[PDB]
C-alpha cells in the first residue's frame, strides 16, 4: 500500500509533467526569442 | 564475595584483638569508585540524602545506606577519589538559598553561582526535598497567568497554580514559548510597585548546553527580563546528581515566593533529562529497574516535583506557584512511560507539532490535542466572549478541513467555515519574542470572529493585525485601559471597537 | 613509577593489582613484557588495591601476573605544529610510516570543559557553496553542525566537498577524526589531501620528511581498532584541537566521521565493567560521556572551533537514544534521506528535517528568512497532496494546486547540484553556488517568473543561466 | 449520472474497508507494542541478572 | 487487610440498585454488591453524577458511601471537598469552642495523595474498603464506594514490586497483579447482612483494552458507564452514552422480559437514528421518508427524555431535583416508542423527568 | 472445586489437578465422568506468577517453558479406559478466554495442540443475539 | 572450510578467521584471492553461545557488545595492497539471511554499515520470474 | 540423519511454529537443515483449503530442471509467478475491489483462485470427519492440469468446481452437475 501509492504517484506525476515539459519546450522559443540562438 | 569488614587489613586487627573502633560515626573510608559512585565502610549514623565531604574538597550525597557499606553519588569526577580516602559528614541535608538575591542570577543545582558576578546573599536556606502542600492550604484557580500567545490565552489558558505541560518535538518553538512567557511580564512588573500583582520567574535547564543557556541569558539581558527571573542550570557537563537536583532547587527557590504571598512561574526545561539522570544513577547504584530501565520511583519523583505547584488560600498569604514543564517527544508517541506519567501528573497540555511549523503556523500549536483542565476559570470575560466562539469555529474548521482541497464544488455554509477557519489560523500566527497584551488580544480576536477578515486575502492578515495594533495603541488607549481595568468587554466598549474597526478599514486598503 | 600485576583478563578489560600507591582513575598504564606497546586506561577502583582498566590494543598474548607500570597521568598525546601533515593514533603514535612526532609538548586527552563564564561569539555565517545548505540550514563559524543519515546517503562525500570548499580557503587550522569508519576511506582522504595541498609531505635525501605548510591534522580510531581506542580517539583529536584553540588563539575546523561509534564502543564494554544495561542496548553513561565531549567542543574568548559531525542513524530511526541525545548538542542540523536519494536528487537533504539556530530574521535578513519559509511552506503543501495524487490523480487538482506541485518539483530538482568529488560517480564537473545567487534563483522560482520552463532543466545545475541554456538545448533537440 | 452513483457507492465501500483494515492494524499494532515492551524488559532483566 | 467473605456468607439472589437515574436504571441497570466501570474524564458531569448517586442512595436505601482517591491531584481533591460542602453531601458546622461538627453526611473520604510514596496509593483502596466493610458487616447497610482511578492501584503495585525486586511481567506490571486485584475486588460483594456497591473509574492506556490491567478489571466489572463530551455539548446531562454502556443484568431474567425488550428497542432506535444522521449529513433531511422522519423524531425525543436535573445541581442552577422510578421510565419509553407522544414538541422532553411534567411543560409552552 | 481470585496462586495452580484426581476414581472404577475447568488462563497466570517469584527466566509473553507440560500433565489424563481396565471414562471440557478473538497467541495454540476439538464463541454473535453463540466454521471435532 | 552444525561452536567461530588467514598468504604474496563467508550469522550465534556459556553478560538480542569488533577484525583483512607490498588483493563477499526482510536488525545493520556495497535479494522477485532476484535499487556499490 | 554409502534415511519432521511466528529462532535454525519444506498456513486453512500448504513459503532443492523435467520446472515457476501476482493485488482488492483492476489482472485473479482451489485434495484418513473418499493423484496428471489451467483451457468452468476433485475429469463432471 505504501510503495504502491508512492510509485503510482511518482509515475503519474512523471507522465503528466513530461507532457507539460514537452508542450513548454514546443512553445518556449516563440515567446522568448532572446534565448533562441537562431538570432545570435 | 567479600564484605569491606572482611578485608585482610581489618582482619589483621580483629584477629590481633585490636579494638580501635573509636573511629566515630562521622568518618569513613572509601572502598570502591566508579562512574560517579563511591562506596564507603563506616558512617553508621549518616542520614539518607545527607551531604558528605571527601579529602580533596569535593562533596557528594549519600543515597544507598546498606548493612555493610554506604553508597554515595559524587558531584564531580572520580579522578579525585581512591583507595580508602577519608569521607566525613557535614550534618546538613542538601539545601539551597532563597530570597530576592537570586533574581537576575544564574546558579547551579546547589546555589553556587556561575555568572561570574559575585556571591549570593541568603538569609534563608531551604531544603531541596520537602513535603508538598496539603489540600486545605491550597486554593481554587481563579486568576490567569499569561499574555503573549493568542492561541494559549484563548483556547488553552494557564492559571496561577496550574501545571500546563508544553509537549512537542525537537525544534518547534518550546524555548521560544517559554521565553515569550518570561518577556511579557516586563510590562506588568514595571507597571506596579506591589510585589503581589507581579509574577517572578524561574527557569530550570536540564541537559542543555552552555552555548544556548548563554543565548537565553543574552536575550533576557537585551530585553531587561532578568530583573524578575532567575536561572538554574544543570548542563551536560554537570553530573547526573546535579541534573537530578536542579528542578527541586527551582521548586525550593519558588516556595519562597509561594509562601510569602507572591506569585512565581517555574519552567523545567527537559525533565526527560532529569528522569534520564535518575536512571543513570539507579543503574550505577545497582538499583532494580523497570521498563525502559527506569526505576519505579519516577512517577513518585515527578509527583514530588510537581505537587508543589499550587495556589494557596488567603490564610497562608494568597501566593501561587505555576508550572510549565517541557517535554520532547521523539516520535509524537505520548504513550511512552515518561509522557504518560507527566500527563497523568500535570494539569493540562500544550501539544506542538512539526507539520505546522513549516506551514507557517508558528507557534505550531495543535489545538485538538492541546487541552486545559482549568479552562475558562483562568480567563477574563473579555477573552471568554471571543474564545467561546473561536473554539466552536475552529472545531468546525477541523471537522471540514479535508474539504479545502475540494471546496470549488461544495456549497456555502461549508465554504464559510473554511474561510473563517483559515482567517483565524492566519490571525493566531505570531512572531518570535513579540508578545501582546490581553486587551490587544481581545480586540484582534473580536475583529477576527466578527467577520472583518473573511473577505480578505489571508496573506494580508498579518498586515491587518499589525496596522490595527499600531492604530489602537496610537488612538484608543482609553479602550485598552478600560478593558485592562474592568476585565470585561461591555456593549459600550464593543461599540467603540466596531467604530474603530470601521474607521481603520476605511482608512486602509486590503487586497481582497 | 608504581608497579602492578595483571590478575585476570576478559576481552578488552584487565583487572590489575598493586601493592601500594594505587593510581587515580583514567590514568595510563603500560604493560611490560609484551610484543608491541600496550596501554591500559583505568576506569574503576574495586578495592583491595585492585583496579579495572580498558586496553587500547588487543589483549591477545597477555598473561596473569604480567607486569604493569603506571605513568602518573592519563594518555598524553603530543601537540604543536609538528602533528600537522601527520597521522596519529589514539595514543599519539604515528601510523603514517614517516618518522616520530618531534613535538615539544603533550596534552592529556581528559580535560574539563570551558565554564559558562567563557561565552561564545557572534553567529558567523559559513559559505559552503552548496545551495540547500547555504539557504535553509546556514552553517555557523564557531558552532556544531550535524549530518544525520543512514548508510548510502553521502555523508563522507558531503564532508569531502565541505573540506574542499572550506578548509583550503580557511586561514586557521583543521582536524579530521575517523571514528570507526573504513580504512579505504581514510586512505582516500589522505591521498586527496596530499594532492590538494591540505597536506604537504616532502621527503629528504637523508630519509627524513618535511610537513611544512600542511594546515590539517588527522586522527584515526578505525574499525580494526578495539573499543577504548574508538572511544578515546575523539578525545585525542579534541585535545589536539583544544591546543590550537587555547594557546595559539587560532580558528579551527573539526570534522568527525561516525561519532556514533563512540557510543557503540561504550556499550561494548559497559556490561564487562559491571554496569546494568539501559534501554535498547546502549549504556547508562551515554549523555554524560557525550556531554563531557561536546562541552569541550565550544567557542571561547580565545579561539573558536567550528565542528561538523556525521551521525549514523541505524535503520533510519531518529528515535534512537544516540541521535536523540545528539540533536540537543548541535547548532546546525542536516538530515539526509533515502526517499530523496532514490530520486537522484543529490545532495539528498530533507529541508523539512534540516534546521539551524542561525535561520532567524535578525541574523540572516528577511529577504532570506521569508524566502526559506516560503520554500518550506511550498514543500509541505506539496507533501500534503501526495495521498490525494496517489488515490485520485492529477485530474482532481485545481490549477492552483497544479502550480504548487510544479513549483515544488522544480525546487526539489533545483536544490540538487553536482560536487567536485562526485566526478567518479557522475562524471559531471562540480559547482560552487554563492548564497545571493541561490536566493535570487529561489525568489524567482517562487515568484513565478520561470513557470514557462520545463522541469528537467532544474537538475544538477548551480544557477538560472544554466537552466535557460539547458531548456534552449532541449528545445533544439526537440526540433 | 449512473457513473456518479456508482462512484458514490464505491467511495462508501472503500471507506468501510478502510475502517476494517484500520481496526485490524490497530490490533496488530498493540500486539507488537506489547511484544516489543516484553522483549526489551526481558533483555534488561537478563542483563541485570547476568552479572 | 481483611479476608473476603466466605462461600457460606454470600447472597445467591442478585438484585438491582435503585439509583434514581433514568438512562442508568433503563439501559445499564446497576446491581447490589456490584462493580461498575465509569469511563469518563472532565467536562461531562461526573462529579455531579457522583454526588447525585450518593444523595439518592442515602435518601432511599439509607446507606452511606465512601470515596477513595488513588493518587489524585490535590487541587482536584480540594475542589471535590468544597463541592461536597456546597451540595450538602458534607455538613461541617462550626462550634463555639472552635471545633467542628461533622453532622449528618453521606460519604467518607480516603485520600492517598500524589505526593505520597507507593504503598499508600496501593493500600488506600483497602483502607476505604475496610471502612465500607464496617458499615456492611455491623450496621447492616447497603453502601457505596467510588474509586477515582483503578489504574493507579496497579501503577503502585508495579512500583512496589520493582522496589522489592520482583521480576516484572509482560508489560512491566507485577506478577501479583490478578492476585492483588482479586484480594481487593472479592471483598466488594453482597452478603447476608448488607452490601457494598462500587463505582470504579478506569483509564485504558493507549486505547489498549488488552492491557492486563483493564483485561483483569473487566472480568470483575458487572457493568459499564461511558461518558462523552459530544452529548454534553448538546446540553444533555447526565452525558451517558446509551449505546457504549453495557451490563450483565440487562438479561431478561433479573429484569423481566419487558425491561429487556424496551432497552433493545431503544438501542435499535438510536442506532437507526445514528445511521440516519450520517446520511442526513450528506443527502440533507429532505430525502427522508415519513417513517424515517418518525424514527428521527422518536430518537431525538428519547435522547432528550433521558436527560434530567439533579438535586445537587439545584444550588448551581436553581432547577430542583427529580427522582424517576424504573417502572415510570419503562412506561414512558414504551409510549415514546409506540408513537403515542409524537404529537408533543421536542424541547418538552429536555430537562424533564416524566410524562406528567413533559405534558405540563408542553401545555405551558403552547402559550 | 473452588479456587477464586482471593485464593492463593498455588491453590489456583492446584485445583485443576485436584479435580482430575477426583475424576480418576470414576475412570479407574469403571464409572464415567466429565470435568469442566472454567479457567485455564488463570492457572497459567498463576504458574507464571510463581515462576517469576521463584526468579525463573521468562519467555514468550513472560510465560515459562513448563506451561505446555503443566497443561498436558492435566489434560492427558482424560481418557476412555479399555475392556480390561474396567471400561470407565473421563472427558474434559477446558475453558479459555481470549483477547479480541486472537487464537494465534501462545496459550490458545498450546492447548489446541493438546485437545481433540474446538468450540468457539463470539462477541459479535453474542451482541447480535445468537445464543449460544457457537460459531460452526471455526468449531471442529 | 566447513564448520558445520555438529562441529562445535569454537570451530564455527574460528572458521572465517581461518579463511582470512589462508587468504592473507595470497594477499601478501603478490597474488589475488576471493573469500565467501556463507551463513555469517551462525558466527554471531556461536559467539552468543560461547559468551553465554562462559557467563558473560549479553546485550541486545542476547548478543554481546563485541559483535562489531567480531566483524571488523574479519572484514578489515580484505584489502588491496600497494606495488611495494606485492600488489595483491583480498576481496570479500559476505552473505546474510534476513527474516521477513527485516534489515532494521542488529547484525544486518552492522554488516551493511561496514561494507562497500549491497546486493539485496527478494522472494517477490524470485517468484515473479527474475532469477537472480537482485533488486538494483537498494543494491549499490 | 543423512544418506550414506551404506544405506539411506528418508526423514519427515513436523515442526511446530509457536504463536504462528516463523521468525522464532528454533524454526529459523531448522530451516537451514532441510532438503524439502512445506509450510502450512492458517490464513489458507480458514478458507477450507486442505492441505493448507503455502506454495510460496514452501520450497525444495529437487525442483531444478536437471532433476525434474523442463515442463515440470516451467509449470511450477509459472504457478509461483501467478500466485505472487495475485498476492500483490490483495491490498488494492481489499480496499477498492476487483472492479478497479484491468482485464489482465482479473484473468490473473481468476486463474489464481482456480489453481488455489485445484491445489486441494481429500485424503483417505480424513474420511471420518469429511466423508468424501480419498484421491491419489499422479504427477503427469497434475502437470497436465496445471498446464491447462495456466493456458486457459479451464476458464469457462466455475471456481467451486475445483474444490476437492483431484484431476480435471472430476472437476468437469462437478461443473456439469453444478450446471443443473
Ligand atoms: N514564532 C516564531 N517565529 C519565527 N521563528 C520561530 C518561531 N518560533 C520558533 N521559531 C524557530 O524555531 C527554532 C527552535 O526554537 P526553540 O528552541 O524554541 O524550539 P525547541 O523545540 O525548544 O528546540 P530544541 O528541541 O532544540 O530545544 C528556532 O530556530 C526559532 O527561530
Ligand atoms: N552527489 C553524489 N553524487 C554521486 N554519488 C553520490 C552522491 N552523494 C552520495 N552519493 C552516494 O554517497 C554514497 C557514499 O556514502 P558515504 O558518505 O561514503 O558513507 P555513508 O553511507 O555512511 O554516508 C555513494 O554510494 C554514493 O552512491
Amino acid at each position: 500500500s505504501v510503495k504502491f501509492m508512492d510509485q503510482k504517484r511518482s509515475g503519474e506525476e512523471t507522465v503528466y509533467f513530461k507532457k507539460e515539459d514537452e508542450a513548454l519546450l514546443r512553445n518556449l522559443l516563440a515567446n522568448h526569442p532572446e534565448y533562441d540562438p537562431k538570432y545570435s | 564475595k567479600i564484605s569491606p569488614s572482611e578485608m585482610s587489613r581489618l582482619l589483621e586487627e580483629r584477629i590481633a584483638g585490636w579494638k580501635t573502633q573509636t573511629s566515630t560515626e562521622e568518618v569513613g573510608r572509601v572502598v570502591s569508585v566508579g562512574d560517579g559512585i563511591a562506596r564507603l565502610f563506616g558512617l553508621e549514623g549518616v542520614q539518607a540524602g545527607e551531604l558528605v565531604e571527601f579529602q580533596n574538597g569535593m562533596t557528594g550525597m549519600a543515597l544507598n545506606l546498606e548493612t555493610d557499606n554506604v553508597g554515595v553519588v559524587i558531584f564531580g569526577d572520580d579522578r579525585s577519589v581512591l583507595e580508602g580516602d577519608s569521607v566525613k559528614r557535614t550534618g546538613r541535608i542538601v539545601d539551597v538559598p532563597i530570597g530576592p538575591g537570586l533574581l537576575g542570577r544564574v546558579v547551579d543545582a546547589l546555589g553556587n553561582p556561575i555568572d561570574g558576578k559575585g556571591p549570593i546573599p541568603a538569609k534563608e536556606r531551604r531544603r531541596v526535598e520537602l513535603k508538598a502542600p496539603g489540600i486545605i492550604p491550597r486554593k481554587s484557580v481563579h486568576e490567569p497567568m499569561m499574555t503573549g500567545l493568542k492561541c494559549v490565552d484563548a483556547l488553552v489558558p494557564v492559571g496561577r497554580g496550574q501545571r500546563e505541560l508544553i509537549i512537542g518535538d525537537r525544534q518547534t518553538g518550546k524555548t521560544a514559548v517559554a521565553v515569550d512567557a518570561i518577556i511579557n511580564q516586563k510590562e506588568i512588573n514595571d507597571s506596579t510597585d506591589d510585589e503581589s500583582k507581579k509574577l517572578y520567574c524561574i527557569y530550570v535547564a536540564v541537559g542543555q548546553k552552555r552555548s544556548t543557556v548563554a543565548q537565553i541569558v543574552k536575550a533576557l539581558e537585551q530585553r531587561d527580563a532578568m530583573k524578575y527571573t532567575t536561572v538554574v542550570a544543570a548542563t551536560a557537563s554537570e553530573a547526573a546528581p546535579l541534573q537530578f537536583l536542579a528542578p527541586y532547587s527551582g521548586c525550593a527557590m519558588g516556595e519562597w515566593f509561594r509562601d510569602s504571598g507572591r506569585h512565581c512561574v517555574i519552567i523545567y526545561d527537559d525533565l526527560s533529562k532529569q528522569a534520564t539522570a535518575y536512571r543513570q544513577m539507579s543503574l550505577l547504584l545497582r538499583r532494580p529497574p523497570g521498563r525502559e530501565a527506569y526505576p519505579g520511583d519516577v512517577f513518585y519523583l515527578h509527583s514530588r516535583l510537581l505537587e508543589r505547584a499550587a495556589k494557596m488560600g488567603d490564610k497562608s498569604g494568597g501566593g501561587s506557584l505555576t508550572a510549565l514543564p517541557v517535554i520532547e517527544t521523539q516520535a509524537g508517541d505520548v504513550s511512552a512511560y515518561i509522557p504518560t506519567n507527566v500527563i497523568s501528573i500535570t494539569d493540562g497540555q500544550i501539544f506542538l507539532e512539526t507539520e505546522l511549523f513549516y506551514k507557517g503556523i508558528r507557534p505550531a500549536i495543535n489545538v485538538g490535542l492541546s487541552v486545559s483542565r482549568v479552562g475558562s476559570a483562568a480567563q477574563v470575560k473579555a477573552m471568554k466572549q471571543v474564545a467561546g466562539t473561536m473554539k466552536l469555529e475552529l472545531a468546525q474548521y477541523r471537522e471540514v478541513a479535508a474539504f479545502a482541497q475540494f471546496g470549488s464544488d461544495l456549497d456555502a455554509s461549508t465554504r464559510q467555515l473554511l474561510t473563517r477557519g483559515t482567517a483565524l489560523t492566519e490571525l493566531l500566527k505570531q512572531r518570535q519574542y513579540s508578545p501582546m497584551k490581553n486587551s490587544v488580544q481581545v480586540c484582534v480576536l473580536y475583529c477576527g470572529v466578527k467577520g472583518y477578515l473573511d473577505p480578505l486575502d489571508p496573506k494580508e492578515i498579518s498586515r491587518f493585525e499589525s496596522l490595527f495594533i499600531d492604530y489602537i495603541n496610537a488612538n484608543h488607549q482609553d479602550i485598552l485601559k478600560t478593558i485592562e481595568t474592568e476585565k470585561e468587554l461591555s456593549e459600550k466598549t464593543e461599540a467603540k471597537l466596531r467604530a474603530a474597526v470601521d474607521e481603520f478599514v476605511a482608512m486602509n486598503e486590503f487586497k481582497k | 613509577t608504581n608497579h602492578g600485576r595483571i590478575t585476570q583478563v576478559i576481552g578488552a578489560v584487565v583487572d590489575v593489582h598493586f601493592d601500594e600507591q594505587l593510581p587515580p582513575i583514567l590514568n595510563s598504564l603500560e604493560v611490560q613484557g609484551h610484543t608491541n606497546r600496550l596501554v591500559l586506561e583505568v576506569a574503576q577502583h574495586l578495592g583491595e588495591n585492585t583496579v579495572r582498566t580498558i586496553a587500547m590494543d588487543a589483549t591477545e598474548g597477555l598473561v596473569r601476573g604480567q607486569k604493569v607500570v603506571d605513568t602518573g597521568a592519563p594518555i598524553q598525546v603530543p601537540v604543536g605544529v609538528e602533528t600537522l601533515g601527520r597521522i596519529m593514533n589514539v595514543i599519539g603514535e604515528p601510523v603514517d610510516e614517516c618518522g616520530p612526532v618531534p613535538a615539544k609538548k603533550t596534552y592529556s586527552i581528559h580535560r574539563a570543559a570551558p565554564l559558562f563564564a567563557d561565552q561564545s561569539t557572534e553567529p558567523g555565517l559559513l559559505q559552503t557553496g552548496i545551495k540547500v545548505v547555504d539557504l535553509l540550514a546556514p552553517y555557523a563559524k564557531g558552532g556544531k553542525i550535524g549530518l544525520f543519515g543512514g548508510a548510502g546517503v553521502g555523508k563522507t562525500v558531503l564532508i569531502m566537498e565541505l573540506i574542499n570548499n572550506v578548509a583550503n580557503k580557511h586561514g586557521g587550522f583543521s582536524v579530521f577524526a575517523g571514528v570507526g569508519e573504513r580504512t579505504r576511506e581514510g586512505n582516500d582522504l589522505y591521498h586527496e589531501m596530499m594532492t590538494t595541498g591540505v597536506i604537504k609531505r616532502k621527503k629528504l635525501e637523508d630519509g627524513k620528511f618535511d610537513f611544512t605548510g600542511s594546515k590539517a591534522a588527522l586522527v584515526y580510531g578505525q574499525m580494526n581498532e578495539p573499543p577504548g581506542a574508538r572511544a578515546r580517539v575523539a578525545l585525542t583529536a579534541l585535545s589536539v584541537a583544544e591546543y590550537f584553540r587555547d594557546e595559539q588563539g587560532q580558528d579551527v575546523l573539526l570534522f568527525i566521521d561516525n561519532i556514533y561509534r563512540f557510543t557503540q564502543a561504550g556499550s561494548e564494554v559497559s556490561a564487562l565493567l559491571g554496569r546494568i544495561p539501559s534501554a535498547v542496548g546502549y549504556q547508562p553513561t551515554l549523555a554524560t560521556d557525550l556531554g563531557q565531549l561536546q562541552e569541550r567542543i565550544t567557542t571561547t574568548k580565545k579561539g573558536s572551533i567550528t565542528s561538523v559531525q556525521a551521525v549514523y542513524v541505524p535503520a533510519d530511526d531518529l528515535t534512537d537514544p544516540a541521535p536523540a541525545t545528539t540533536f540537543a548538542h548541535l547548532d546546525a542540523t542536516t538530515v539526509l534521506s533515502r526517499q530523496i536519494a532514490e530520486l537522484g536528487i543529490y545532495p539528498a537533504v530533507d529541508p523539512l528535517d534540516s534546521t539551524s539556530r542561525m535561520l532567524a530574521p535578525e541574523i540572516v535578513g528577511q529577504e532570506h528568512y521569508d524566502t526559506a519559509r516560503a520554500t518550506q511552506k511550498l514543500l509541505q503543501d506539496y507533501k500534503s497532496l501526495q495521498d490525494i495524487i496517489a488515490i485520485l490523480g492529477m485530474d482532481e487538482l485545481s490549477e492552483e494546486d497544479k502550480l504548487v506541485v510544479s513549483r515544488a518539483r522544480k525546487i526539489q530538482r533545483f536544490l540538487s547540484q553536482p560536487f567536485t568529488v562526485a566526478e567518479v560517480f557522475t562524471g559531471k564537473p562540480g559547482r560552487f553556488v554563492e548564497l545571493p545567487e541561490t536566493i535570487k534563483s529561489a525568489q524567482t522560482i517562487l515568484r513565478g517568473e520561470c513557470d514557462d520552463l520545463p522541469e528537467m532543466a532544474f537538475y544538477m545545475c548551480g544557477g538560472l543561466e544554466e537552466v535557460r541554456s539547458k531548456a534552449v538545448k532541449m528545445a533544439q533537440e526537440a526540433a | 449520472a449512473s457513473e456518479q452513483s456508482a462512484r458514490m457507492s464505491a467511495m462508501d465501500n472503500a471507506s468501510t474497508n478502510a475502517g476494517e483494515m484500520i481496526s485490524s492494524l490497530t490490533l496488530r499494532y498493540n500486539r507488537a507494542r506489547q511484544a516489543k515492551i516484553t522483549t526489551e524488559l526481558v533483555e534488561i532483566i537478563s542483563g541485570a541478572n547476568a552479572l
